[PDB]
């Protein structure tokens, strides 16, 4: 039901889910594409933490905000615990 | 840089996509980042500022891809003997190369050959494998294909990976021609083993008459069938 | 599986290779020389486009797999008047 | 084929596909007109199986797609109205391109049934949304993207 | 209510669903006399499709009448 971009530094995962999915989910995707342990990375609205007994589309992830065409930047942080660094996009014309 | 039209050269270029592409039909092993790179030299070559040499790398292509089959039917010549294996085993780093061409040349396909009385590279390397190794080299390569056979009809088994993908490699030839795509195998190989099969089998039960009665007769036959 | 995506400046992109080889130029990416033994990364250099135009040409993915051969309303897709003309540059590059 | 390799075209534009969709062609009374019935789906599919240019544009910039959606019977014969646009979407029919006077197919159809087989017809591409956009915001194209490109354009 | 619903060929479909029904299950029906399944046929009310439920009685709760059902597929 929900379709947002998982947005960490460098690296842009767009993934779909649905609202009863749980946030444990999303971290075993982010696990299998970019290899970090779940307590490594810590998921972000924007700037506001979130934590995983929580599901995804009880944080404000909503269908008609999160649909495909506009997906919603979801902010990773990966340990090594690292700050959100997010760098911005090529400047557009 | 970017998807804006540019004015390029395309000499060093064209040579450097000679040296990909040279290994691409040899079944090589080329870099993925130079694989993926071409794509973009591909595209901007295609509309190279200011005029589209889209014909001139055509051209080009089709110089590149028959000097390559003339290479390799002149060397498929010297195994005067054993064409059938040095034809299955080049056929073989050619047609997987040839479709790899055609996947490489997309934007060709796509922009110039279809929005221009053109063939497609994919069609156009088949077309080449044909007109020019083929074709020309073909009374060699039916006449050893029906002795093959008859020795494999009789007491052999030879090569069949070999003759299983040089008789294909004659329908994958013309998968391109969307009006009867059999036709070319449907007379180059069908009608002479046609005649060939009836001759064998029909001196096969002329000696089959007095060889056995009437009652070994329907057993040597169901079992020359089953075979 | 998943794609990668090499973009001009750094941003990497993995989308799934459903939703990839909607583009024709990735899917003849994807079938280059190489069984790709790997088998999860399988990266593309985008050298010459930007990043910006790449997540919304992801978004236009994502888009025309939720969207394709449906009876709904077909919700007009947003483009920013400043991408427009690098989008349809990659359109033009990236088939379909 | 020969025909066609002649790029015919009438004081209309009308081309031979132009003309084979449109209702409005006159046919001869004079036994003739008991058989040959316009617009005919199979000499449009016989011209489709002959490579006529499906994306031809007319004086008014109208192409067979803008032409065969204003047909005004939808009920009596509405094989003759369906079977045809399937058949004109079958070598390249572009179906999101825009006439001179700036109206897109789907615009001009005046019929629920012509429209909705059109959708059916249709498939999104990301170069036709990002065309309209370009063309809609007017955005200085011209000795800055492909030629074709800038045909697309004028296409939409 | 029987359906005497025209196809490509002008063939019949037998919906036999009274205008209170609605054309999701209606369809179902007449497609079921004819043969294509009831998810894949975009039924066309001479000048509308039915959609969600789409309860016959919006169609003008027509009797039978020639609803010339449009065959095209991945509908499902």
């Amino acid at each position: 039901d929900v379709f947002l971009m998982i947005r960490r530094h460098k690296t842009t995962i767009f993934t779909d889910a649905k609202e009863s999915s749980t946030v444990f989910e999303l971290k075993r995707i982010v696990e299998g594409i970019l290899k970090r342990p779940p307590d490594e990375q810590r998921l972000y609205k924007d700037d506001q933490l979130l934590d995983d007994g929580k599901t995804l589309g009880e944080c404000g992830f909503t269908s008609q905000t999160a649909r495909p065409q506009a997906p919603a930047t979801v902010g990773l942080a990966f340990r090594a615990f690292e700050a959100l660094c997010i760098e911005p996009f090529s400047s557009p014309p | 840089t970017s998807l804006k039209p540019r004015v390029v050269d395309f000499d060093e270029t064209w040579n450097k996509l000679l040296t990909t592409i040279k290994a691409v039909v040899m079944l090589e092993y080329v870099e993925r980042a130079t694989w993926n790179d071409r794509f973009s030299d591909i595209y901007a070559l295609c509309v190279a500022y200011p005029e589209p040499l889209g014909e001139r790398l055509y051209t080009e292509t089709k110089i590149f891809l028959e000097n390559h089959v003339r290479h390799l039917h002149k060397r498929v010549l010297e195994s005067e003997e054993q064409v059938l294996v040095m034809y299955h085993r080049y056929w073989e780093e050619y047609s997987k190369g040839a479709d790899y061409m055609d996947c490489l040349y997309r934007y060709l396909n796509t922009q110039f050959i279809k929005k221009n009385p053109l063939m497609e590279i994919g069609e156009l390397a088949l077309d080449m494998w044909r007109k020019l190794m083929v074709e020309p080299l073909q009374a060699i390569l039916i006449r050893m294909l029906l002795r093959e056979i008859k020795n494999d009809r009789g007491g052999e088994d030879p090569n069949q990976k070999v003759i299983h993908g040089v008789i294909n490699s004659f329908v994958h030839v013309e998968q391109y021609k969307k009006k009867f795509p059999l036709k070319f195998y449907q007379e180059i190989f069908e009608s002479p083993f046609l005649t060939e099969t009836g001759e064998y089998y029909k001196q096969e039960a002329s000696n089959l008459l007095q060889e056995s009665n009437c009652s070994q007769y329907m057993e040597k036959v169901l079992g020359r069938l089953k075979d | 599986m998943y794609v990668k995506l090499i973009s001009s400046d750094g941003h990497e992109f993995i989308v799934k290779r459903e939703h990839a080889l909607t583009s024709g130029t990735i899917k003849a990416m994807l079938s280059g020389p190489g069984q790709f033994a790997e088998n999860e990364t399988n990266e593309v250099n985008f050298r010459e486009i930007p990043s910006h135009v790449l997540s919304k040409v992801c978004m236009y993915f994502t888009y025309k797999v939720r969207y394709t051969n449906s009876s709904t309303e077909i919700p007009e897709f947003p483009i920013a008047p400043e991408i427009a003309l690098e989008l349809l540059m990659a359109a033009n590059f990236l088939d379909c | 084929y020969n025909l066609i390799h002649l790029d015919p075209r009438t004081r209309e534009g009308f081309t031979l596909l132009h003309l084979a969709v449109n209702s409005n062609t006159p046919v001869d009374d004079f036994h003739t007109n008991d058989v040959c019935s316009f617009p005919n789906a199979l000499v449009t599919k016989l011209l489709l199986d002959c490579g006529a240019e499906v994306n031809a544009v007319d004086n008014e910039g109208n192409s067979a797609l803008h032409i065969i959606v204003q047909y005004n019977r939808p009920i009596s014969d509405f094989l003759t109205l369906h079977s045809i646009i399937i058949s004109l979407v079958e070598a390249g029919a572009h179906t999101d391109m825009t006439n001179k006077q700036n109206k897109t197919p789907l615009d001009k159809s005046t019929t629920g049934v012509s429209e909705i087989l059109l959708k059916t017809q249709m498939k999104m591409s990301l170069k036709c949304l990002a065309a309209r956009a370009v063309r809609a915001n007017d955005i200085n194209y011209q000795d800055q993207i492909p030629r074709t490109l800038e045909e697309f354009v004028g296409f939409h | 209510m029987l359906i005497k619903v025209k196809t490509l060929t002008g063939k019949e479909i037998e919906i036999d669903i009274e205008p209170t029904d609605k054309v999701e299950r209606i369809k179902e029906r007449v497609e079921e006399k004819e043969g294509i399944p009831p998810q894949q046929q975009r039924l066309i009310y001479s000048g509308k499709q039915m959609n969600d439920e789409k309860t016959a009685a919006d169609y003008k709760i027509l009797g039978g009448s020639v609803l010339h059902l449009v065959l095209a597929l991945r509908g499902g």
